[PDB]
RNA sequence: GAGGGACAAGUGGCGUUCAGCCACCCGAGAUUGAGCAAUAACAGGUCUGUGAUGCCCUUAGAUGUCCGGGGCUGCACGCGCGCUACACUGACUGGCUCAGCGUGUGCCUACCCUACGCCGGCAGGCGCGGGUAACCCGUUGAACCCCAUUCGUGAUGGGGAUCGGGGAUUGCAAUUAUUCCCCAUGAACGAGGAAUUCCCAGUAAGUGCGGGUCAUAAGCUUGCGUUGAUUAAGUCCCUGCCCU
């Protein structure tokens, strides 16, 4: 009995995996409070510290990352966790407390839940950037 | 010199030599319906209560 | 014994791999799936011009290469049937043992 | 309980790690580095004077985690940032006589078991003394 | 805690002045003496780096400049010295505060001799390395 | 069911004194969160812009001049030393006196050319609240930057004492000197 | 070369402003007494208003939380924030 | 930018007067009944081409 | 890989039966980036890309061709694209920590990528092993960033050009240029006058990597990522274009 839910920041994808137990998190290897920026070492706190207690002490959530960044990682544990919160639900404790906690997650932030399609842009050709361009040189 | 306050009922359009400004009615909240024409620039939406530094003033145009 | 199919284009690809797995599972041939190995790119980029006039407009050229594995642990009597098809000319094909 | 070496602040496990090297004394530095080497491609040397106890600390623990490595692999986890000044910088890699010295010092002091394609591991004898060090800075963590 | 040492500059090698800023970033003031051979100096001497210029024993500075001025009695390898082996003499040495502007102008007597066009150009107002000198040394 | 704080904090009971500046600072229970940091998409509509939280506008506008360009973890820090000076110093929690300073900071109104298509006599015109949000965070970030530039002063102290005295308008800071600079401007062009 | 610059802003901060590398006794016993005083200490507080370098600074700072009357309130990189109770 | 383009609206005008009779008033639905009596060759083009045929549903239904 | 999914479809408002616009719900997304790209021209550039070519010129003491040096680099100067910087939002030193394009050998004619171990302070060397590649380098342990130390407004340790001495490495040859490294030397430079360029969301900018050139080889160029704002969402004054 267990689900696997993925974060999707930019290019930071966090496999999360959700087994029935007492409560554990294992983020390669490691627990919670130990996250690689200590600035962010309150970010990726949002989604246990919005659910609280009895929710988290009924669900062990185990993280796996190879992502792209430290701040995407940070984004892609935090979005994994609230969708392995979502699909845990919608397989062991019913629609009446998963589109109430759904909806309390949603009206706190949108981001949570949705993923959001903003990747680069192509380097174009004709400048050093994706956008701007050399500088001219009249007389 | 008082300072008075008016709320945005309309806009009028966007005027000025670079499209910047734009003509507008704060009305005003302070007595009956009187509503004079100032120049704002930067972003407004209906609603937006202006501080007005005179009362005094109507720059108007078509 | 594995098959490669390395192709030029991906419709002439999808069509022989189609051909040969309709052509394997009428006999008792335990078949792995058509593995998809990702997609190679060689990009070349070309000035465009012989001389150096004008805005500089760059060529983006590329290729992609298609790559199949299929898995076919048998004797190798039926393979030399199998290996028999009127085949597409874009197609490459090794047989690994 | 369970205290792993991942459960730990992760900094203040090199800061007990490198004592309990001092402790024992299970160190093989012989003498151009005793006498002054640079890093990578630095300036100066370092000032915590016992920086190859603090090297020594690292390898062990990158040895825990990313298994199987050897010199060049180490020399490269280390990571090069070389200013060249007007010219802009690159990653250059380590320094490769320290990364094998060290190697040569904990295969000496029975702490490296040999991957046979690779090169460095762990042994069980350095589980049970990177793990006892991480239980101890987990209890003066808590207290 | 140290609260006052009665010390303001020493002198030492006969020309130069050391202030009271550190020990180590302070010996650099030296000619023919930088960044890292301090610090080689420094920790042959033993002394503790945390201490500045105007705090230190007048005996260990006599011992420091003995270690400036010879080197190889003690250890610090033939590699790291300024001047090379291959000399009008052939010894892996040191160059001293003043004799290294009496050793550059050997250098510049001795090619002027050869006439090797390196120190030609030196001669001339030119740059040796500089490939280039269109717009590099306006001026 | 917690109360959403910054650190320590309350994030509560911030009383903008005014209106004119209600629904553009972010101050409100519906716009509080843990960290300024947060996912920023704030240029898709026009008037969105306002739902961000004005700590993250401060960080935002604090990152500036290239060598600190990015880094919005440096800025967040300096941010969480500013809030962790200004409890200190006077307590009357710095979520307030950044309001305040806020208030008391950016132009009322400005000068700029307007039609006749004639000679242009800089006319004196009024401001958009949002761009008296916006103008106010520049001025504290530009004086507190230009201050902290080549002294033993950090940036945490130098936008601490900027916040501090422009939430106290003693004509010692540099907010309320471009404030009056404005102000003296426009009524010479009035 | 010719010296021509393009600019002309002179004056800088305070003309090199002299600075003491290690406190005599009357500055010493004036931070023993008033450096309590002050609401809040930092490195660069203490520096600019005493006339001290940041390192002799950083040193005073350690010496007298050791003794306890100075709270910490958090330490990082380059700031180093204190009170005092009461 | 919704400025339909004359292959388009020409190709849904012939659409509606050949066949009003199995259009409804339902998007989905006339989307693939589009292409049991066309042959459009892209995807966007059949979303585009029942989308204002919907939307002259919406006004043949009316008047 | 096939297929689906987004069309202004639903609401309301502005709309002439309209065409369509604005605001919002739902969605992953209310539209992203490119490519291709008309009629007619320039007396635009390339005869130095071609065994594509007209005509002229030279053809044995050659303007063909090799071969040995030298040179396009040579500096009282002016100009263009850029890199490094002018430091405390920082440098130094240690620790911690996550990428993506894509490249790699006996090749249609001359060609590698590197794992491991040991020596050496470093550049490097020697044996051994793999990779014609989702298999090995390589779970590309990158930089920026983050934590801790030292430095404390000082041309300072910022700055790293100038240049003395040496050591590896390619090569047939580095000297009037290779490249890399160590020690030493330690200038101008204090955010830049007149003017000008570029830029609207993963955008400018900081930062590193991969490819092209190559043996040696990036500050160039071309793709990749990584951290990631400010201010617009408007007009026709300035520059310039399209229609009466
Ligand atoms: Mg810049
Ligand atoms: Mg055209
Ligand atoms: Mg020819
Ligand atoms: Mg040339
Ligand atoms: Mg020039
Ligand atoms: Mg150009
Ligand atoms: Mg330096
Ligand atoms: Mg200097
Ligand atoms: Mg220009
Ligand atoms: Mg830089
Ligand atoms: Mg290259
Ligand atoms: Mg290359
Ligand atoms: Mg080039």
């Amino acid at each position: 009995q267990s689900v696997q839910v993925f974060g999707r920041k930019k290019t930071a994808t966090a496999v999360a995996h959700c087994k029935r137990g007492n409560g554990l998190i294992k983020v390669n290897g490691r627990p919670l409070e130990m996250i690689e920026p200590r600035t962010l070492q309150y970010k990726l706190l949002e989604p246990v510290l919005l659910l609280g207690k009895e929710r988290f002490a009924g669900v062990d959530i185990r993280v796996r990352v190879k992502g792209g960044g430290h701040v995407a990682q940070i984004y892609a544990i935090r979005q994994s966790i609230s969708k392995a919160l979502v699909a845990y639900y919608q397989k062991y404790v019913d629609e009446a407390s998963k589109k109430e906690i759904k909806d309390i997650l949603i009206q706190y932030d949108r981001t949570l839940l949705v993923a959001d399609p903003r990747r680069c842009e192509s380097k174009k050709f004709g400048g050093p950037g994706a956008r701007a361009r050399y500088q001219k040189s009249y007389r | 010199q008082p300072i008075k306050l008016a709320r945005v009922t309309k806009v009028l359009g966007r005027t000025g030599s670079q499209g910047q400004c734009t003509q507008v009615r704060v009305e005003f909240m302070d007595d009956t319906s009187r509503s004079i024409i100032r120049n704002v620039k930067g972003p407004v939406r209906e609603g937006d209560v202006l501080t007005l530094l005179e009362s005094e003033r109507e720059a108007r145009r078509l | 014994i594995r098959i490669t199919l390395t192709s030029r284009n991906v419709k002439s690809l999808e069509k022989v791999c189609a051909d040969l797995i309709r052509g394997a599972k009428e006999k008792n041939l335990k078949v792995k799936g058509p593995v998809r190995m990702p997609t190679k790119t060689l990009r070349i980029t070309t000035r465009k011009t012989p001389c150096g006039e004008g805005s500089k407009t760059w060529d983006r050229f590329q290729m992609r290469i298609h790559k199949r594995l299929i898995d076919l642990h048998s004797p190798s009597e039926i393979v030399k049937q199998i290996t028999s098809i009127s085949i597409e000319p874009g197609v490459e094909v090794e047989v690994t043992i | 309980p369970g205290v792993t070496v991942k459960d730990v602040n992760q900094q203040e496990f090199v800061r007990a790690l490198a004592a309990f090297l001092k402790k024992s004394g299970k160190l093989k530095v012989p003498e151009w580095v005793d006498t002054v080497k640079l890093a990578k491609h630095k300036e100066l040397a370092p000032y915590d004077e016992n920086w190859f106890y603090t090297r020594a600390a690292s390898t062990a623990r990158h040895l825990y985690l990313r298994g199987g490595a050897g010199v060049g692999s180490m020399t490269k986890i280390y990571g090069g940032r070389q200013r060249n000044g007007v010219m802009p910088s690159h990653f250059s890699r380590g320094s490769k006589s320290v990364a094998r010295r060290v190697l040569q010092a904990l295969e000496g002091l029975k702490m490296v078991e040999k991957d046979q394609d690779g090169g460095r591991k762990l042994t069980p004898q350095g589980q049970r003394d990177l793990d006892r060090i991480a239980g101890q800075v987990a209890a003066a963590n808590k207290k | 805690v140290i609260p006052e040492k009665f010390q303001h500059i020493l002198r030492v090698l006969n020309t130069n002045i050391d202030g009271r800023r550190k020990i180590a970033f302070a010996i650099t003031a030296i000619k023919g003496v930088g960044r890292r051979y301090a610090h080689v100096v420094l920790r042959k001497a033993d002394i503790d780096l945390t201490k500045r210029a105007g705090e230190l024993t007048e005996d260990e500075v006599e011992r420091v400049i003995t270690i400036m001025q010879n080197p190889r009695q003690y250890k610090i390898p033939d590699w790291f010295l300024n001047r090379q082996k291959d000399v009008k003499d052939g010894k892996y040495s040191q160059v001293l505060a003043n004799g290294l502007d009496n050793k550059l102008r050997e250098d510049l007597e001795r090619l002027k001799k050869i006439r090797a066009h390196r120190g030609l150009r030196h001669f001339w107002g030119l740059r040796v390395r500089g490939q280039h000198t269109k717009t590099t040394g306006r001026r | 069911p917690d109360i959403k704080l910054f650190g320590k904090w309350s994030t509560d009971d911030v009383q903008i004194n005014d209106i004119s500046l209600q629904d553009y600072i972010a101050v409100k229970e519906k716009y509080a969160k843990y960290l300024p940091h947060s996912a920023g998409r704030y240029a898709a509509k026009r008037f969105r812009k306002a739902q961000c939280p004005i700590v993250e506008r401060l960080t935002n506008s604090m990152m500036m001049h290239g060598r600190n360009n990015g880094k919005k973890l440096m800025t967040v820090r300096i941010v969480k030393h500013a809030f962790e000076i200004i409890h200190l110093l006077t307590g009357e929690n710095p979520l307030q006196v950044l309001v305040n300073a806020i208030i008391n900071s950016g132009p009322r109104e400005d000068s700029t050319r307007i039609g006749r298509a004639g000679t242009v006599r800089r006319q004196a015109v009024d401001v958009s609240p949002l761009r008296r949000v916006n103008q106010a965070i520049w001025l504290l970030c530009t004086g507190a930057r230009e201050a902290a530039f080549r002294n033993i002063k950090t940036i945490a102290e130098c936008l601490a004492d900027e916040l501090i005295n422009a939430a106290k308008g003693s004509s010692n800071s540099y907010a309320i000197k471009k404030k009056d600079e404005l102000e003296r401007v426009a009524k010479s062009n009035r | 070369g010719k010296a021509k610059k393009k600019k002309w802003s002179k004056g800088k901060v305070r003309d090199k402003l002299n600075n003491l590398v290690l406190f005599d006794k009357a500055t010493y016993d004036k931070l023993c007494k008033e450096v309590p005083n002050y609401k809040l200490i930092t490195p660069a507080v203490v520096s600019e208003r005493l006339k001290i370098r940041g390192s002799l600074a950083r040193a005073a700072l350690q010496e007298l939380l050791s003794k306890g009357l100075i709270k910490l309130v958090s330490k990082h990189r380059a700031q180093v924030i204190y009170t005092r109770n009461t | 930018g919704r400025v339909r383009t004359k292959t388009v609206k020409k190709a849904a005008r012939v659409i509606i007067e050949k066949y009003y009779t199995r259009l409804g008033n339902d998007f989905h639905t006339n989307k693939r009944v589009c292409e049991e009596i066309a042959i459009i060759p892209s995807k966007k083009l059949r979303n585009k081409i029942a989308g204002y045929v919907t939307h002259l549903m919406k006004r043949i239904q009316r008047g």
